[PDB]
């Protein structure tokens, strides 16, 4: 049961760890941060199944 | 003193009331399936 | 393993008493019993039951069948073909590859 | 579980269960006790023992109360039903309970409290009968496992006096003593009680008793209430001849226990004893 | 590895009986190892030699049983030529047991065993035929 | 220990637990399980028995071992993909891994035999609370990698875990190792249908958590233990052995009670995506577990094992502390079939 | 209706707060008049089914059945409220709801209609029946017969249920009347036939075949008889009564598979009435006497011919009564000598006459002769067998000579002849007995008057 | 005794009945408007 | 006909740590 | 009563069941393809969001 | 997992705002009553088993049993229904959004179609 009450409620406590880009201190640039936001931008609305 | 005796009965009375909770029922959900009331064969123009 | 004896037998009604009809201990309550289950038992479901269903309407629709089949008769009679279609259906009425 | 408000008592005393031994001079024992100490004197608690607590207070008829009645075993020892053993290990149950009954009295008003006879006393009884035979051995393997599955939980013993008289002396006014039964017990056999009883009880106990935490306590306090729990194990199946009962009698003799007044429901809610109605609304 | 079971698949039909064989006797061997394998995990067999003894029980006795079902179930195939129909590997199935019921030197075990090993692998054909799924994917 | 400590532990189980239901990135989901494994230990330490200690041992060192090859299995998803967050994993060498772990977390066969032995070890609170509040994390979790599960894998631990949930149900006498085994063979049936639609998994895991609260309240009422322990107690408060009967039932899934629920939705889910055989053999299996939950009925409620006379004192008196949330836990767990479409609820 | 079913559920309340010496005669004077309010029922129509709620329908090959289920609630009642009366009065009250709990099952699974609510009460009627066999049945065996009459019911109904899902995924809905209308064929291949069984089995368990039989015998042998009489006169009967429902579907397989059932079947009939022939003890011989009739049935439900089914509903009514009738006549000689064994009881007609009257009317009609509806329900499906195959006749004709002397020889064993000296225990007759068996027999032949409203839908 | 509890508790499940109606009431008036 | 209610055999069947 | 009562009553019954089943029939469809691609509202999974993605000048003069 | 995860709505709130258009069930909806039931004998076997004059003593409590089940099943049955109307309505539109695998199949009679007879012997 992905009870996700850290998004409903917003405190985001888990979310930032996550992911290569993200807002990192300094803005340090991860190594692979350009191929990594491109095929996020192209993961959304497109969901899990199709997006594979 | 005779109240006791009703007390004795008191049981009888339940089913019947069955019985006719029974008969509304029926009447309501066959209510719930008129549905129809004009079919192809069996219907005259109402009087 | 200590127990009680043992039952002492089957209990005559009758060893009580004369007339128990069966039923309960209680010499009172038989008759009321015996009363109620024949009553019942017999005269109003073995005969107004019973009479009930011989009366029943015709849904059957049987009488009615068998009218309307006369119904039927005549005119195959008067018209005098064929009486026995061998069709159920009319032939023209289905299309065949 | 509402220790947390209060963190347990910080109050310390003791109960006092007199050991004396004997038949006219155990009713002897007990007048010493009862007068010595403040707190309640042990009654004996023998058969009707739990019916004296249980509501009506009162004692019922022996047999479902206990269905085993010392002078039926005084009058045939070695009777071929084993009321011999079943008298025994009942009273044990018993005397446990008087524990209870006390122990936890202990543990609340931290008054002192006079135990008549105690389980550690129970012992010896068995540990003749074992000798003179009216027991068969098994009764006794089943007597020291529920002995050591129940008693070593109980922790804390003692604060007690351990007494003595002389058997022929007891036997002296066991005479002057009425009761029929009584007289006729045998002598060997309460020679061959003391014998072990001086042997082996006091030898063991006075050495706990010498030296006579608080957390402890309160989770031995739970234990205290809740008596069906002290009583958890005495109901072992273990399936001797003699305790056993078959299930036509005891579904009989239960079918009969509820028909008293007091016992149909749980004592607060009963209607046949003139429990208030006003609960039940 | 499915690789395995892939090689025994492509029979094809039952020619050259052989080749069918050899791979139901791999199958077999495989299975005998890995029922060693567990019964030795979990049965301490005590003096290792005893263990391989064990072991080359097992084995050869699988090994034996997948041997003899493939050959007779081609065989079959090849003689009533029928060949098709589920009945072909019944037989097989039906003496494999007997050969079970040899190394266990008991009539017992060897009759049940032909008759459900027979159903089995009945089963087994009547499926291929069908396409029955077993571990359907998700699907729904 | 005093229960202002005991209440701290349990409640850090539960945030334990609560932690792998919130979080999303995996780092928080095995420090969930990690978390809950310290809190878990000691509460079964309580009493402390020469058996408990080696009961806990046995726990904690399969629950470790467990947590260790998730860890790695996670660690080698994120050389293969470099994310954290749960959603499908990229890598099947790793995948099987996760879902062994996780096979050992559910106690699921051949992983399982850990089970039926530490239930022996402690008390039936600990016990119930170790067969109920255990099984949600890592099932929290499955629910979640449903998508990518290699279903042939999850399907022969899912069978496999009723097989061994039956056969070794018939042959112990005393009941903790039992419900271990009733446990051990739904775990089957949870994990069975979770390839392919899991909101019928969490419906049955309701409806299991249910029946063993039933149960494991029940024992507790009566302190029964070994069948024979159980068998006498027909005399003394005959309801809850005449109570223990129907939720018994309710395990066996004689239909017109609540545990057919369960069977007839997954019986419905795997149809619809063919895979006709496999519940066939799953259903049939499920008879040889109702067996065993029969003949443990025919020790106590419905045959009358000779009673020892020394109930008799025992009689006389009420048992207390009484557990308010029981009668409940009975009724939903048995009565409530005509309330099925109500599982949409769970969307 | 839902007008019957709901007083049927009101008499449990009724139960529980009657008073503790008189519940006997509550529930047994409102099941009567229960019953008589389930007659009007019998109307049906002679077209259409007849209809009600979304939920229920009751064609008619239901309603006779529905009456008689309805029927047997007083009967059980006046057989069992003798043998019970030292038992504690919650224990009692608790008793009759088993009862009528089960009557509310089967009042529920006759009228069906969708198909899984059908099956799922068709299973749930296995509850009180066995919490009846085990712990009112005498005897040790008893334990041990709970598991037979147990397992082989599920192990032949839940591969039904899960095809039961399957059909209402490959086509639309699950409901009786679309898939009489909907029907279409299946055939051969592979995966068909194991359709097929797994529809069958079940039901051709529940009611016994040959092969499978053996927990029934074991069954009665063992249950008080209030359970008896259920178990023989209506649970088989019902499992019959789905099977000839769900041959609405299958065609034409049926004419490829019925041969191996039928051959169980032909067979085993006059197999299981020889064994029939040589019992030890009575309360068994009556259970293979109806398993010896129940494969009558069941070939005539699998040749398919309506004539088959006609007979098939009328030997289902007929063998239900007769069969509990023996029941109950032969549970009063136990009680008056506890022999059980038949040899014990020897000149039982010396020593009290009216008795050895029922046990002639009821033996006369298992031996089914004219116009019993025994009889006329067994002729028609013996024409239709014969129609099916010329040489069936030999067969039959067989069972027509063993079902006449065992049912002879019960008679004239355990009566003609003379009275053993010692057994004092008889004590002639009560009127509860009389009473009882009078009610079985007299519907059973005033029903002969008029067959044609029991002769159900293919009439 | 009449004690506290009973009116308590009695009292909470009165409230919970005319807090249902109540919501209900309200709710069904809210399906008119978005409705009819 | 009392019943049959189990016995001290049958009952130690089960008495056993595994039956 | 008239068959009539009967007549409408059966043809309501056998109107609404036959609608259930088409319905059923039809949402097995609706399941089977939407599952099959994705495109439907109501199997897709979740999947990473834009916002985490930070947008600013790193460092590094390229990523 | 379906449904959950579709567009738009938010995780932990028990009913959405886009329900309540839907009409509440009635007072006296048979399934809602026999909540109350179930809530009913719960209330019963509360006291059987804490022995208790069963029925007439706690009737209090037993009240309050029934009040609670039937409070909670009102909601649940809201929630019930206002999924199913959800999965219909997203049935609808995505037939809508595939007309062309959603084939409008031409409606031959029976008349035009031959179908293959099977005598009973
Ligand atoms: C579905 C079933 C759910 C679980 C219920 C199991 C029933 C257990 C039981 O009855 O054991 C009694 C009984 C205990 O023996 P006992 O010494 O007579 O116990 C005293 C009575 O329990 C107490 O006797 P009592 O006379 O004091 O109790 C009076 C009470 C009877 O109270 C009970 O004993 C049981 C309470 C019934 C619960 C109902 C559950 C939901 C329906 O009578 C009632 O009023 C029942 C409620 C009916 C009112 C409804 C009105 C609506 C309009 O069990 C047995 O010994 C034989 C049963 C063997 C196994 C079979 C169990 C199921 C059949
Ligand atoms: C005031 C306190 C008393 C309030 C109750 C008054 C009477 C209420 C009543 O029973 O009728 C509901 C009544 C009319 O019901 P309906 O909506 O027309 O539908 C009834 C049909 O049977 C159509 O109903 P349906 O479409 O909901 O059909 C029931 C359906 C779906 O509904 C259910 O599942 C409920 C059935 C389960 C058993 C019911 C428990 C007993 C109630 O369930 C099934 O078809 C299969 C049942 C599953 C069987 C499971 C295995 C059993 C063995 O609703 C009302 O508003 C009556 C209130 C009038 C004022 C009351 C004041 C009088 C004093
Ligand atoms: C110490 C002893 C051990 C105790 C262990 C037992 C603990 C039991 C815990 C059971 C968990 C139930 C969940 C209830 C939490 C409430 C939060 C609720 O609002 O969740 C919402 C969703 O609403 C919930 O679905 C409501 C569930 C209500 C529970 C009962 C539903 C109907 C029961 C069906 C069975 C029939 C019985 C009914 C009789 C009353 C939001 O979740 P959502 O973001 O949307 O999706 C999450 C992903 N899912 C669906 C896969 C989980
Ligand atoms: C592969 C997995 C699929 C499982 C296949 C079928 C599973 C159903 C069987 C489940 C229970 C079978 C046995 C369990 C209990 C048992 O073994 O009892 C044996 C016991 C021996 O005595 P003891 O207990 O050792 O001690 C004596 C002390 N006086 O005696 C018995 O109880 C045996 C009789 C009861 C079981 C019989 C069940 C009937 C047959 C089972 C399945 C039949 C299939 C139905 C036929 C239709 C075909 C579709
Ligand atoms: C050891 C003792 C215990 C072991 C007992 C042994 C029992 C053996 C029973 C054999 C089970 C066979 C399982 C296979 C069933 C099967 O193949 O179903 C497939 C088939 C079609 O699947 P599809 O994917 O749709 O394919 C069609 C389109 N391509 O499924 C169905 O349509 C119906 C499903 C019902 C399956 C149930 C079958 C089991 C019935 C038991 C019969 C017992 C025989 C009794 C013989 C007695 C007669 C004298």
């Amino acid at each position: 049961p992905f009870f996700d009450v850290q998004k409903r409620l917003g405190l985001d406590l888990d979310r930032w760890m996550t992911i290569q880009s993200a807002e990192q201190p300094h803005k340090i640039p991860g190594r692979c941060h350009a191929f990594e936001k491109e095929w996020i931008e192209c993961a959304h609305g497109i969901g899990g199944i199709r997006a594979e | 003193n005779v109240l006791q005796i009703v007390r004795d009965h008191w049981v009888h009375i339940l089913v019947p009331v069955g019985f006719v909770f029974g008969c509304y029922l029926d009447r309501r959900s066959d209510e719930k399936l008129t549905a129809f009331r004009n079919k192809s064969l069996l219907f005259k123009r109402e009087l | 393993r200590l127990q009680e004896d043992p039952d002492p037998e089957d209990e005559n009604l009758y060893e009580k008493n004369p007339d128990s009809h069966g039923y309960d201990k209680d010499p009172i309550v038989d008759l009321w019993n015996m009363r109620v289950v024949f009553f019942f038992g017999f005269s109003i479901v073995l005969v107004l039951g019973s009479t009930f269903v011989a009366y029943l309407p015709d849904y059957r629709m049987q009488e009615w069948a068998r009218r309307e089949a006369e119904r039927l008769v005549k005119y195959r009679e008067a018209n005098g073909l064929p009486l026995m279609e061998s069709n159920c259906f009319d032939p023209n009425k289905i299309q065949l590859p | 579980l509402g220790e947390r408000t209060t963190r347990k008592l910080t109050e310390t005393s003791k109960v006092i269960t007199v050991d004396g031994n004997i038949c006219s001079g155990k009713g002897r024992l007990a007048r010493e006790i009862a007068e010595k100490l403040g707190l309640r004197h042990f009654p004996e608690a023998g058969i009707h023992y739990a019916d004296s607590t249980t509501g009506d207070g009162k004692p019922l008829d022996v047999q479902l109360s206990g269905n085993c009645s010392l002078e039926k075993f005084y009058d045939d020892p070695k009777s071929n039903d084993g009321n011999s053993y079943r008298l025994q290990s009942w009273l044990y149950a018993s005397r446990l309970l008087q524990y209870a009954d006390a122990l936890e009295h202990l543990l609340s008003t931290g008054q002192g409290v006079v135990l008549e006879r105690s389980i550690y006393s129970d012992f010896v009884f068995l540990e003749a009968m074992y000798r003179q035979g009216f027991i068969r051995k098994q009764c006794v393997e089943h007597y020291n496992e529920v002995k050591k599955v129940t008693a070593c939980e109980y922790l804390p013993p003692h604060v007690v006096v351990y007494v003595d008289v002389p058997v022929p002396e007891i036997q002296s006014r066991i005479q002057k003593k009425g009761n029929p039964h009584e007289m006729k017990i045998t002598a060997a056999y309460l020679q061959d009680i003391e014998n072990a009883y001086k042997k082996t009880f006091l030898p063991e106990m006075s050495e706990k008793c010498e030296v006579l935490d608080d957390r402890t306590f309160h989770r031995l306090r739970m234990l205290v209430q809740n008596k069906l729990e002290v009583l958890n194990y005495t109901t072992i199946p273990v399936y001797l001849p003699e305790i056993t009962i078959g299930a036509h009698q005891s579904d009989r003799v239960f079918q009969k226990f509820t028909e008293l007044p007091g016992r149909k429901y749980s004592p607060g809610y009963n209607e046949d004893v003139g429990d208030k109605w006003i609960w039940l609304k | 590895a499915k690789t395995l079971l892939h090689k025994y698949s492509d029979i094809p039909e039952g020619t050259e009986c052989h080749r069918k064989a050899y791979a139901s006797t791999s199958i077999g061997g495989a299975t005998g190892l890995i029922v060693s394998a567990y019964s030795i995990a979990l049965k301490p067999p005590a003096s290792f030699l005893e263990g391989v003894a064990r072991t080359g029980r097992y084995t050869f006795t699988s090994a034996a049983i997948g041997a003899i079902f493939g050959l007779t179930s081609c065989i079959s195939a090849q003689v009533r030529e029928k060949p098709d129909d589920p009945l072909n590997y019944f037989i097989g199935g039906c003496a494999g047991g007997l050969t079970l019921g040899a190394r266990t030197r008991s009539y017992g075990i060897g009759a049940a065993a032909c008759a459900y090993m027979g159903l089995t692998a009945a089963l087994v054909k009547m499926g291929q035929l069908e396409g029955w799924q077993v571990f359907a994917e998700p699907k729904v | 220990m005093n229960p202002i400590i005991y209440t701290t532990l349990i409640m850090t189980v539960m945030s334990g637990t609560m932690l792998v239901m919130i979080s999303s990135h995996w780092l928080l989901i095995w420090i969930g399980f990690e978390m809950n494994l310290l809190a878990m230990i000691p509460v079964l330490m309580k009493n402390f028995n020469p058996r408990a200690t080696e009961a806990a041992t046995k726990y904690f060192l399969t629950q470790a071992t467990a947590s260790m090859m998730l860890m790695m299995a996670i660690i080698i998803n994120l050389l293969y993909s470099g994310q954290w967050t749960i959603t499908k994993m990229f890598n099947p060498v790793a995948m099987t891994m996760m879902t062994m772990a996780l096979a050992m977390k559910l106690g699921l066969s051949p992983f399982h035999f850990w089970v039926p032995e530490v239930t022996q070890g402690i008390s039936l609170q600990a016990g119930l609370l170790l067969l109920t509040w255990q099984k949600l994390a890592p099932l929290s979790v499955l629910c979640q990698i449903s998508q990518s599960i290699n279903p042939n894998l999850m399907l022969t631990m899912a069978m496999l875990s009723i097989l061994i949930g039956g056969w070794g149900g018939l042959n112990q006498t005393q009941l903790r190792k039992i419900m271990a085994y009733s446990s051990i063979a739904h775990m089957g049936w949870m994990t069975a249908v979770l390839p392919y639609n899991t909101t019928m998994t969490i419906l049955n895991l309701l409806i299991y958590i249910t029946m063993t609260l039933a149960m494991f309240m029940l024992l507790i009422h009566s302190s029964a233990t070994t069948t024979l322990s159980l068998s006498h107690t027909w005399n003394k408060m005959p309801v809850i052995t005449s109570l223990m009967m129907v939720t018994l039932l309710s395990m066996g899934g004689l239909p017109p009670l609540s545990g057919f629920m369960p069977k007839w939705m997954i019986i419905q889910e795997m149809t619809k995506n063919e895979s006709i055989i496999m519940p066939t053999l799953m259903a049939m299996t499920a008879l040889l577990n109702l067996y065993f939950y029969m003949r443990l009925a025919y020790s106590s409620s419905l045959t009358m094992f000779p009673s020892t006379n020394n109930m008799k004192m025992k009689w006389q008196f009420e048992h207390t502390k009484q557990m308010k949330l029981l009668p409940t836990m009975i009724v939903l767990s048995t009565l409530v079939l005509p309330m099925t479409p109500a599982l949409s609820s769970l969307n | 209706m839902l007008k019957i079913i709901i007083p049927t559920t009101m008499l449990l309340p009724m139960t529980w707060m009657s008073k503790h010496n008189m519940i006997w005669i509550n529930a047994t004077v409102h099941s009567l008049l229960i019953s008589l309010i389930s007659l009007s029922l019998l109307n049906q129509l002679g077209e259409n089914s007849l209809n009600f709620s979304l939920t229920f329908f009751s064609d008619s090959l239901s309603a006779p059945l529905l009456v008689l289920t309805t029927w047997l609630l007083p009967l059980m009642l006046m057989a069992s409220q003798s043998h019970l009366s030292k038992e504690t009065t919650t224990r009692k009250k608790l008793y009759i709801t088993m009862l009528i709990l089960l009557q509310l099952f089967l009042i529920m699974t006759f009228t069906a209609t969708e198909l899984i609510l059908f099956y799922i009460l068709f299973e749930a009627t296995l509850v009180p029946t066995l919490i009846i066999i085990t712990r009112w049945g005498n005897q040790t065996e008893r334990l041990n017969a709970g598991l037979y009459f147990l397992f082989y019911t599920l192990a032949g109904s839940l591969p039904l249920l899960v095809a039961l899902v399957y059909i209402q995924n490959t086509t639309g809905s699950l409901n009786f009347l679309i898939i009489h209308y909907w029907s279409h064929p299946l055939s051969n291949s592979w995966s068909n036939i194991f359709m097929w069984l797994a529809c069958i089995m079940a039901f051709m368990v529940k009611m016994p075949l040959y092969g499978l039989h053996l927990w029934l015998p074991k069954a009665h042998v063992e249950a008080p008889i209030a359970g008896s009489m259920v178990l023989a006169a209506v649970l088989l009967k019902l499992g019959g009564y789905g099977m000839m429902r769900i041959t609405t579907i299958l065609n034409p397989l049926t004419n490829y598979m019925a041969y191996p059932f039928l051959m169980l079947s032909m067979w085993g009939m006059i197999m299981t009435s020889s064994i029939c022939l040589r019992q030890t003890d009575l309360k068994s011989l009556i259970a293979y006497s109806s398993v010896s009739h129940m494969a009558l049935v069941i070939v005539a439900i699998m040749i398919q011919t309506p004539w088959s089914f006609m007979g098939a509903t009328a030997l289902m009514i007929a063998h239900g009564l007769t069969s509990s009738m023996l029941f109950c006549l032969a549970n009063t000689n136990y009680e008056r000598v506890h022999s059980r064994t038949m040899i014990l009881a020897r000149g039982l007609q010396t020593l009290l006459p009216l008795m050895a009257t029922w046990w002639l009317m009821a033996s006369l009609t298992n031996l089914a002769l004219p116009p019993s509806i025994n009889l006329i329900g067994e002729l028609f499906i013996i024409t239709a067998s014969f129609s099916w195959s010329n040489i069936t006749i030999i067969l039959m004709g067989m069972n027509m000579m063993i079902t006449a002397l065992y049912s002879l020889y019960m008679l004239i064993t355990t009566q003609r002849g003379k009275y053993t000296h010692h057994i004092n225990n008889i004590k002639a007759s009560f009127t509860r007995e009389n009473a009882l068996m009078a009610l079985h027999i007299l519907p059973l032949l005033l029903l002969t008057l008029n067959p044609k409203m029991i002769l159900g839908p293919l009439y | 005794p009449d004690w506290l509890k009973v009116g308590l508790t009695l009292g909470t499940s009165v409230f919970l009945w005319i807090y249902l109606i109540k919501q209900h009431k309200e709710d069904v008036l809210e399906y008119k408007r978005r409705n009819g | 006909a009392r019943q049959w209610q189990p016995d001290v055999e049958w009952a130690e069947q089960f008495g056993g740590a595994v039956m | 009563d008239g068959p009539e009562k009967n007549y409408e009553k059966t043809m309501a019954i056998l109107q609404i069941e036959a609608e259930k089943a088409e319905l059923r029939l039809k949402e097995l469809e609706v399941r089977r393809l939407m599952r099959a691609r994705g495109d439907g509202p109501w199997y897709q999974y979740p999947t990473i969001d834009k916002a985490l993605i930070d947008h600013s000048p790193k460092t590094t003069p390229d990523n | 997992t379906m449904m959950s995860g579709r567009p738009g709505r938010v995780p932990l709130q028990f009913l959405p705002n886009e329900a309540r258009s839907l009409p509440p069930p009635k007072l006296t909806d048979p399934r809602l009553v026999y909540m109350g039931f179930l809530g009913y004998c719960s209330g019963l076997i509360d006291n059987a088993i804490r022995r208790r004059p069963v029925v007439s003593a706690g009737l209090h409590r037993q009240l309050l049993y029934v009040t609670s089940f039937v409070f909670f099943g009102y909601y649940l049955l809201k929630r019930q229904d206002y999924m199913y109307a959800l999965r219909d309505h997203d049935m609808f539109a995505y037939v809508k959004s595939h007309p062309e695998d959603f084939p409008e199949k031409d409606k031959k009679t029976y008349g035009e179609i031959l179908e293959e007879f099977h005598p009973v012997r």
